[PDB]
RNA sequence: AUAUAUAUAUAUAUAUA
RNA sequence: UAUAUAUAUAUAUAUAUA
């Protein structure tokens, strides 16, 4: 393996000691070479625990090295000081960068001395600047420095590489150095008594400094990355967003030659079609704006390569300013305090002098769209709307809620302020009431909470109490329906795969259409948003309690009226130093359970009027309006070809038309392409984003760094995908970091590649990447089945509230308001569904991965022995692989690429077999159960649940199934025509499609049913033994992607399965499940 | 606007071309109509509002009775119905209609329902325009696997290069009516050459403008369907009596069908101005009869029409370039009549030819010989040369 | 700045 | 369909008992429930008197 | 006038754009503000008076916009419209709704 | 059609603001096909009935 | 596809209701006699005790019309289904009967 | 002595005295 | 002489988006 030549060769830098020794621990799926494993690993412990070498015992036991596997490698290090300053010094030769302060309109985000910016000890917070991850800056200097000794010497290609990933490092070394590393704590936070005389903003800029200069291939990021790193020491704010600003005009400049297109059933087609890029000049006077608000702000080399790039306007250097617009989001966070992100967002000018004539008909819009939407499920009297106490209560989303309430459960007290956890307590109290909900006035008002984006401005959002979601759960899943049958909402295109969902966009794109793209300022606190949008919805709701006739489907739709009422004037509750602020904001609430259901609505019919206004002047015909939430598209088709004027003219008239709502927005049309979310159509290709930050998090998670190993490097191969390309051995280098546990002082574990690169629970990266590799080998099965052994645990604290007087009283109240009968298969089985939503409390869900991953301290040190005969995702692929045959082949290229800033090994794969036409669906069938139980009652069991019922007797079925609410004819043709026992052989197939995945970070760009992976799968058909006949074609369909990305050569597989070993592996399908099969093998 | 009594315009000679490039110039004709070939393909409306394929494969599998999943590669009927693949036979039927590109079909013998909706092609589109070493390979894989085994007769004994295509034999040794008079069409479909408006354009049969050609196919294929098949087993008439039936279900859609393709043939036909031509190219533009396939059975009730905005763009384009042709012929006869009647014998005329390619924007110089460029320079002198040119000369 | 569009231009010689 | 909330227990405390279970007598579709035979027979009358 | 929020919802209900056959386009109803029923009075009075020949110009994907033509040729003398487009619009009526 | 009554005193009112309009005219008012054309949109006719 | 007989080609908006065309193109008797009963099934207008109330058909309240569908729908199921496969005979004949 | 809303896709993991 | 029917399991974490 190559990542354990990068293990052995780090701690080789690391500890450059003769006081240091590495010990190699190996196991082996041989009951002779365990044995072999036992006593090397003894007498590594005994030699090296009195001073001898290892020299003269690894040739006595090169029967081991050569043919077992690696584990681990423990690190024996008697090293009291830190090395990282000692040899700093060799790499910090340039002159130090000293900040700017000119550069900020702030005091606290400028990059001043944290002295300077804090002036006692106890007004220290670090929450402007914490990177909040689990890693350090003294860690990421190991880690560059460990890549710039190995690459030292290069070759003449390779060596420019290093030499700009050099002099970028001058920048950063000699600006730590002059300061000192800072030194954290355990918690990797960085404390005040470190940080006294470092400059603010040290420790976050050298993060996101780091992560900039592990990217440095060529010469065109070379200039992005010294204009950037020099500059975000200086501005934290403006330069994040200046280098990021004309990414949304520059969509408009490129033509289309030949462009991808979704038909209406979503499904991916090719289309041949030239347009032409349409631009005013109002465009080439709104960008040499755009820039000369990038050379005020000192860049220099970046501006040089757009207006190189004007002259071109063309598709095939597009690649460098996607780059450039990628590039920008890198610079870090833009964290910002409490009070000035708030008050800088609910700060708004209303004005009296509206066009009230455009209100009354944005008001009836959104009348006639709520109307539109439950005019079916409430004429209808629904299963849900009837229910709308239970199935918000039952369902209830356990984030967060508004304030710290001191919960007790039994015995052990508890902080928590977790949703579902407060429901528990004030059911147990009595202080709960189904119909009220609380006013959210100048008394109790709504607390905060923020969200931080990587180039905008820090927003706030909001927290409703539980009594918030109850009342608008059942309402809104019922709008959540309609939003995923009509064409407009993006409810609807919204799929694995990006080519289908964001490419009706260019659907309507001809030389006679203009597509409108247009982003408001900011969708929270407009004019048009606090009173025209709630009297929109309580006129819909008056208009709906006229349409049923039940005392429960009008009162479930009197609070979801009520929760309008109260939201019409509101207050926020933030505060600043020792006061606390009440801020009247009666706008929309960025944070109720309403928020996209109702953004989607407000959105359409508000474009829905301006798109009428405009038609004043020119007389068009519009094709569609995708809306999402702020953001949304609406394609104009005309009469005559578009001209230079009619673009102009149309943007001067939906921007001023917009202005007449009082809503402040720009307005951008174009012919060519659009910039709807983040996802990019220029010139017919779609183009990404791009930008994740690696090494800084927004904020502080629930995780360990065992797991915080695996989103680092999954933000890295959605970073590559996308097209930024980070080094893999600087990746490689920080898993070797994150990973590593100190067992005692002075020595550390090291897992080994087949500890991380396995498919288990402890999972971090993948061996090559892209791609999922079930290894299939002896060594490799075996220890999988060591990790799927210790993944089951328990935590005392949930079970310590499992077991109090006011759980149980939280689950026998809501199972007496379900069920109208006795049966304990739902208590048991309600009960557990609320033991599994405590897993988002933080100290439960810790306490169950520290005790995965210190039970894997006592597999690692020792080799394992664990031998089991479970069956694995990884066991039946042992069964079917030595019955392929490969043979090469050869297939060549011919559909188009669409996206470009995918790498060369991926985009091959697109070449020859085509990105993705229509999303596979092949789960299988629903149990017939579960169509009968989710139509009268609420409650979704479990498939676990609905095999433990048919199992039972055929008088204990019907009893299960008048339990929930089935009337008793329903039930008694369900039990009578026994067709429970034709769900035994459904239940048992949904584990079968639910086994292996279609779709991964990779897997969905392709088309798996192409006309060119069916030619080189040559398996022959055989009638019965329908699931083995889906693990076959997939599996193959895998094996062969799986060796055409690793080395780009096509293979054809032949699988001649007998029917003798058929019959062996259809039953360890229906056997990888805890319960009970009728068809076993032995 | 109505304008005024003093406004001009020039008008662009627009007369057909007078080389005949189309007449033992086959490597020139190779690329100046797969230049017209590309140029088709991006004005041909393409299809929105198809039927989606996994509520239409899903629809393909309780209907031939195959346990085929989405995902099973079912090589004998459900392979490669994509809708990438339906948009992209509607544009290569289209716009090599309109070039006169020759297009080659390319199949697997045992996938049967490319080869029931391959004898769609042949009864909508002419076969003189299939390439024949792929034209005859596709007629003898329906007679050998449909149409012979249904009647029970000997599988043909068709040998290489027979001058007889294999429907034109087999409407001979043929019994039935109702696939003896389907299967005339077959051999008797072929473009009418008029010259509509002084250019000579290709119109089709006016039984394939209507859709009545179907109803003569979908009368012959259920025929088909009521056989017997007395020497082949009871499965392999219920596999192919089940695909043939898949069809002739689709009668409605497939009436439609051929009145979309023939009216979106002629609107995009009246766009053109040069003189098209039927002569056989050398390179040949493919088509997968696996696209048929895509087409035939996923299309439904969604008119496309193409916007007039892409046919007075397909027509500006149209007169732009055979404007361009004309008036570098004028510029070098003019040099060719002006250097033989001064008498410049010293002089070689290869340069001011190769002008001649270059002006001309799709042609290349680096693959013409000088054996292609002193053979056009032979047709060239022997032209008349313009009148604005020829009084100047005088 | 791109090259003016052939409606454009051609209401402009009229007006 | 329709019952009061203690018949359900009234009829739980007896099933036991007396085994009537395929008295219903009908052959079982995926599709097929009763909230939708109390649903269709409302919405063929009440369309018709108004 | 007649207020805005009162003749769209009896337009978009009798017309009822959304439930037609064809759904390859979001169809609404657009142009019924108050804002151009006051420009349609400023300017057939104004090239009225001054002798200055109004042209026609719609969308004849919708019908609405060309029942309402019925009344505009019936009042306004027609040869005021330039002819190419008086035809134009005769020709757009007569081949979807009159004949 | 059902807007009649309506619409019988619109052009009662079309014809009489120009009736009395065109008093006030003192330039002769020659009638000839002039070459830019103010050009009025039919969606706006459908808002005026 | 009971009677074997090729699937109609029935255009948009033809004046003739499909039913009101297949009962001329059918030959059978007994699903000739349902198919005659659908065409003519109308509401009949009388006037009772002051108020106009539409009443049904009288053999609708008698329960007749079934006796005529089941007498209809028991000779479509002794048919062959010439054209079509034998399992879609078999799922019609399942389906057919369970009514 | 300890703060992180809602929805949509996608992936990973889990159910047992 | 004969080879069954049917489209939205749940919970937490993680990223992309609004
Ligand atoms: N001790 C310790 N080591 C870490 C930590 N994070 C990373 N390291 C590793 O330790 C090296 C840097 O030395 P230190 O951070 O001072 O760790 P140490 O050598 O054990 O010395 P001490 O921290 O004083 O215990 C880096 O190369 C990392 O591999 C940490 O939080 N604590
Ligand atoms: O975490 C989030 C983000 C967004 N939203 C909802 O999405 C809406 C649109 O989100 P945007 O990010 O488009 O808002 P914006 O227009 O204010 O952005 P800028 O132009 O200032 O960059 C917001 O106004 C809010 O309603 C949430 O509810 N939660």
């Amino acid at each position: 393996g190559k990542y354990n030549l990068i293990l052995s060769e780090y701690l080789s830098f690391i500890y450059n000691s003769q006081s240091a020794v590495q010990i190699p621990i190996y196991y082996s799926s041989n009951s002779e070479l365990e044995n072999r494993c036992i006593e090397f690993h003894s007498k590594c412990l005994e030699n090296s625990k009195n001073g001898l070498s290892l020299k003269k015992l690894f040739v006595e036991y090169s029967d081991v090295i050569e043919n077992a596997t690696l584990l681990s490698i423990l690190s024996y290090s008697y090293d009291k000081y830190n090395a990282v300053e000692r040899k700093l010094v060799k790499y910090a030769k340039g002159k130090p960068l000293e900040a700017d302060l000119t550069v900020n309109e702030l005091d606290y985000e400028n990059n001043k001395i944290t002295s300077e910016l804090f002036p006692t000890a106890e007004e220290y917070t670090d929450l402007l600047m914490d990177p909040a991850i689990l890693t350090s800056l003294s860690s990421n200097l190991n880690a560059v420095m460990f890549w710039l000794e190995k690459h030292e010497n290069d070759v003449a290609e390779k060596l420019k590489i290093y030499k700009r990933r050099l002099d970028l490092f001058t920048i950063v070394a000699s600006t730590v150095n002059k300061y000192g590393v800072p030194r954290h704590n355990a918690k990797y936070r960085y404390e005040y008594e470190v940080m006294k005389d470092k400059p603010y903003y040290l420790v976050t800029w050298a993060n996101s400094s780091i992560e900039m200069l592990m990217s440095v291939f060529s010469h065109e990021d070379y200039l992005i990355a010294r204009e950037l790193i020099v500059l975000s020491y200086s501005n934290r704010s403006t330069l994040a967003k200046l280098v990021s600003s004309p990414m949304s005009i520059l969509v408009a400049l490129v033509d289309i030659n030949g462009t991808f297109i979704t038909n209406e059933e979503l499904e991916l087609e090719f289309s041949n079609k030239y347009v032409r890029a349409i631009v005013p000049d109002q465009t080439f006077d709104e960008l040499k704006q755009m820039l000369d608000n990038m050379r005020k702000a000192g860049l220099t080399d970046i501006p040089k390569m757009i207006q190189d790039w004007l002259v071109d306007c063309s598709i095939e250097k597009f690649p460098l300013m996607a780059k450039i617009y990628s590039w920008s989001f890198h610079v870090g966070f833009r964290k910002q305090k409490m009070l000035d992100a708030a008050l800088d967002q609910l700060k708004t000018e209303y004005t009296e002098d509206v066009d009230d004539e455009m209100y009354r008909e944005y008001t009836m819009l959104i009348r006639d769209e709520v109307v539109k939407m439950l005019e079916e499920p409430v004429k209808h009297d629904d299963h849900l709307l009837q229910d709308s106490e239970l199935a918000g209560l039952l369902s209830m989303s356990s984030a967060s809620n508004g304030e710290s309430r001191q919960l007790k459960f039994g015995r052990k007290t508890i902080f928590s302020t977790k949703k579902n956890m407060h429901v528990m307590d004030d059911m147990a109290n009595g202080r709960y009431t189904p119909g009220i909900i609380p006013p959210v006035n100048v008394d109790k008002p709504i607390p905060l909470g923020r969200r931080d984006v990587p180039g905008r401005r820090t927003r706030i959002i909001f927290i409703l109490p539980y009594e918030y979601f109850i009342a608008q759960h059942a309402v809104v899943e019922k709008m959540l329906i309609y939003a995923k049958h009509t064409r407009e909402y993006a409810e609807f295109y919204s799929q694995s795969n990006q080519l289908l969902s964001y490419g009706d966009v260019t659907r309507f794109l001809s030389n006679n259409s203009m597509v409108l793209y247009t982003d408001v300022s900011q969708w929270d606190s407009s004019q048009h948003n606090t009173q025209p949008f709630r009297k929109g919805i309580i006129m819909g709701l008056d208009m709906l309690a006229n349409m049923t006739n039940d005392a429960r489907v009008i009162q479930t739709l009197n609070l979801y009226k009520q929760t309008q009422i109260n939201l019409m004037d509101s207050y926020v509750q933030i505060p600043d130093g020792n006061v606390i602020k009440k801020i009247q904001y009666g706008a929309v609430a960025s944070g109720e359970k309403q928020t996209k259901a109702a953004n989607s609505i407000a959105n359409l019919a508000l474009i829905k009027t301006v798109l009428s206004r405009i038609s004043n002047k020119y007389s068009f015909a519009t094709k569609i309006i995708r809306v999402d939430g702020d953001d949304n598209y609406a394609v104009l088709q005309f009469n005559t070809e578009v001209t230079k004027q009619m673009v102009q003219d149309v943007s001067n008239d939906v921007r001023e038309t917009y202005a007449r709502m009082n809503t402040k927005v720009k307005a951008l049309v174009s012919t060519v392409g659009i910039e709807i979310a983040k996802r990019y159509i220029a010139g017919g290709k779609i183009f990404f984003r791009a930008g994740i930050n690696l090494l800084n998090n927004e904020k502080k998670g629930q995780s360990t760094q065992w797991d915080q190993a695996a989103v680092l490097y999954s933000n890295y191969i959605v970073n590559r995908l996308r097209g930024f390309e980070t080094d893999r051995e600087f990746i490689l280098t920080k898993i070797m970091q994150m990973t590593s546990v100190a067992i005692t002082g002075s020595l550390r574990l090291f897992p080994s590649e087949r500890v991380l690169t396995t498919n288990s629970t402890f999972k971090v990266f993948d061996s090559e990447d892209f791609i999922i590799e079930y290894g299939t080998t002896d060594d490799e099965v075996y220890i999988q089945r060591a990790f799927m052994s210790l993944s089951s645990q328990k935590s005392g604290i949930a079970d310590e509230i499992a077991a109090s007087s006011t759980f149980k009283n939280y689950v026998s109240r809501l199972s007496e308001q379900l069920l109208f009968s006795k049966n304990n298969i739902v208590s048991r089985g309600i009960a557990l569904t609320e033991k599994a939503k405590l897993n988002s409390y933080a100290p439960i869900s810790l306490e169950k991965r520290r005790a995965q991953i210190s039970a894997l301290l006592t597999m690692l040190q020792k080799p394992v022995t664990f031998k089991s005969s479970k069956i694995t995702i990884n066991d039946i692929l042992r069964d079917i692989k030595p019955f392929f045959t490969v043979n090469e082949a050869h297939l060549p290229i011919q559909y188009q690429k669409f996206m470009p800033t995918l790498p060369d090994n991926v985009q091959y794969i697109i070449q020859c077999i085509g990105s993705r036409t229509y999303q596979i669906e092949d789960d299988g069938s629903k149990s017939a159960i579960s169509r009968l139980i989710s139509k009268y009652s609420v409650y979704k069991p479990s498939i676990e649940e609905l095999y433990k019922v048919i199992s039972l007797h055929e008088n204990e079925i019907q009893l299960y199934l008048i339990s929930l609410g089935i009337p008793k004819i329903d039930a008694d043709t369900y039990v009578g025509s026994k067709i429970y026992s034709q769900d035994k052989y459904r239940i048992l197939e949904s584990y079968v499609y639910n086994l292996l995945s279609i779709n991964y970070g990779c897997y969905q760009l392709f088309d798996f049913n192409s006309p060119d992976l069916e030619k080189l799968i040559r398996i022959p058909f055989k009638g019965k033994i329908p699931a083995v006949t889906f693990i076959l074609h997939l599996y193959a369909k895998l094996e062969v992607i799986n060796h055409a990305i690793k080395n780009g050569s096509w293979i054809s597989l032949f699988c001649n399965y007998p029917k003798s070993e058929m019959i062996k592996l259809w039953k360890k399908m229906w056997n990888i499940t805890s319960l009970r099969s009728p068809y076993t093998n032995a | 606007r109505n304008l005024p009594s003093t406004a001009r315009y020039i008008r662009p000679n627009l007369l057909q071309d007078r080389l005949n490039l189309h007449d033992n110039f086959e490597s020139l004709w190779d690329t100046i109509t797969t230049s017209n070939y590309i140029l088709a393909r991006s004005v041909v409306p393409d299809l929105k509002e198809l039927v989606s394929t996994e509520a239409q494969i899903q629809k393909m599998s309780q209907d031939l009775q195959l346990e085929a999943l989405t995902i099973q590669s079912e090589t004998q009927f459900l392979t490669g119905i994509n809708s990438q693949a339906a948009n992209d036979c509607f544009k290569t039927l289209i716009a090599a209609m309109l070039s006169q590109r020759t297009m080659s079909l390319d199949f697997v013998t045992t996938n049967y329902m490319s080869l029931i909706s391959g004898m769609w092609l042949l009864t909508v589109v002419p076969n003189d325009m299939f390439i024949r070493e792929s034209l005859v390979a596709c007629q003898l894989a329906i007679i050998n696997t449909i149409i012979y085994p249904a009647f029970g007769m000997q599988r043909m004994h068709y040998r290489n290069g027979d001058p007889q295509t294999p429907f034109q034999i087999a409407e001979q040794q043929i019994q039935n009516f109702q696939v003896a008079n389907w299967l005339h069409f077959v051999n008797n479909n072929q473009f009418r050459q008029v010259v509509i408006d002084g250019v000579l354009n290709q119109v089709l049969n006016d039984n394939i403008r209507n859709g009545h050609v179907v109803n003569q196919l979908m009368e012959a294929l259920m025929q088909l369907s009521r056989q017997q098949f007395p020497t082949m087993p009871v499965d392999y008439k219920r596999s192919i009596q089940r695909g043939i039936l898949l069809l002739s279900n689709r009668l409605g859609q497939l009436v439609d069908l051929t009145r979309l393709l023939a009216y979106n043939y002629e609107t995009l036909m009246a766009c053109i101005t040069m003189n098209m031509q039927h002569v056989q190219t050398l390179t040949t533009e493919k088509l997968q009869l696996t696209s048929v396939t895509s087409l035939c059975m996923l299309i439904g009730n969604a008119t496309v029409i193409p916007s007039p905005q892409t046919l007075f763009h397909y027509y500006n384009v149209n007169v732009n370039f055979h404007s361009n042709y004309n008036e570098r012929i004028n510029d070098a006869v003019a040099i060719i009549t002006a250097a033989n009647r001064l008498n410049l014998y010293q002089k070689k005329m290869k340069s001011i030819v190769e002008d001649f390619l270059k002006r001309l924007q799709i042609f290349d110089i680096s693959r013409v010989p000088d054996d292609q460029m002193y053979r056009l320079r032979d047709r060239l002198r022997l032209l008349p040369v313009e009148i604005r040119r020829l009084d100047i000369f005088n | 700045t791109k090259e003016e569009h052939q409606k454009e231009v051609q209401y402009e010689i009229l007006q």
